[PDB]
């Protein structure tokens, strides 16, 4: 199973900003190897095979990880995205992954309700 | 640019000093298919192109949901 | 992922495999900056990232000259 | 000093055909490496240590090299600015390029004259 790595994540958290918006320079690594730190966890605590679920940890771990000030609920997305495109997944945008996202930073969201919504949107 | 793994095991302090400097040796087995050795300086850099890549056709996919992110 | 000098000349065939498999071994050295292998796939896969990339930003510098020049 | 490989001017002109226009799918490897054959010769006969002259060399030498039917002034013209790049030059793009580099591809304009408007623009 291919993963996300703590400088690859500071790194597509630091893109994001440059092309979208957003302060800059403000990166910590320490939220970003704390955040993969958590799914790695996860995945093995519970033996997480299945790649939504996995891809559901990404994105609520992020959006509530605060690795900089700002943007952290499209880092959520977009790692969430990249994983499964990783493992061979075939991903697109759709008009639910804003309010997605939201759902999982305010707590609104479960986990296994995220991996649900992508299930559905990107499963076979 | 292209040796055998035999003469890496011999030479393997030349071969560094080589990668060093610049070059980018590949080395080779019969049979097998080929290895690359290069300064970690170069290899990391190349790896970044890489990642930028990756990144910015995953952010042109999910171009239009990125930007409504910004606003909430 | 990161080995000895030593290590990688006694046991430079094991390398291969791990090299062929996926992985991306550094080499370090008690002296200077260190080595990585890597397959040659990859290896080239990030080398042409890298130029296409240089190709981009010479090509955004030179756009306007570039575009009149197809005229010419 | 470092130099363009003749698979790298191949890969230049192929991704300036995609970008700005021309037909495709007909660079000659024996041309790019008797443009790069050339380039090299030159610097080697006449001891050239002036990396704006180099950088002229590149310019004609590609621009009259005809690697296809099409694009060949602006492969001639990024190759030269690449070199100078790649070398630690700063470059940009300036009003007389254009000019440049179709009187150098005429032969109206010399390797000199080339590279005294180089080291002019990009020379201290
Ligand atoms: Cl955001």
């Amino acid at each position: 199973m291919r993963h996300i790595s703590p400088e690859e994540l500071i790194a597509l958290h630091d893109a994001n900003i440059s092309r979208y918006g957003g302060l800059p320079g403000m990166s910590d690594p320490g939220r970003a190897e704390a955040i993969i730190g958590r799914v790695q966890a996860r995945v093995a605590y519970e033996e997480i095979t299945d790649l939504f679920e996995v891809s559901a940890t990404y994105l609520v771990a992020t959006a509530r990880g605060h690795i900089s000030n700002d943007a952290n609920k499209r880092t959520a997305l977009n790692s969430a995205l990249l994983f499964l495109r990783r493992n061979g997944v075939q991903v697109f945008d759709s008009p639910e992954l804003a309010d997605l996202t939201v759902g999982a930073a305010t707590g609104e969201i479960s986990v296994s309700s995220v991996a649900d919504t992508l299930r559905r949107l990107y499963g076979s | 640019q292209s040796i055998n793994f035999r003469t890496a095991r011999g030479n393997l302090s030349e071969v560094m000093n080589n990668v060093e400097a610049g070059e980018e040796v590949e080395i080779t087995r019969r049979g097998r298919e080929p290895a690359v050795i290069a300064s970690k300086a170069t290899f990391e850099a190349y790896k970044k192109a890489a990642l930028d890549a990756e990144f910015a056709s995953l952010f042109d996919t999910l171009d239009s949901t990125n930007k409504e992110l910004v606003n909430r």
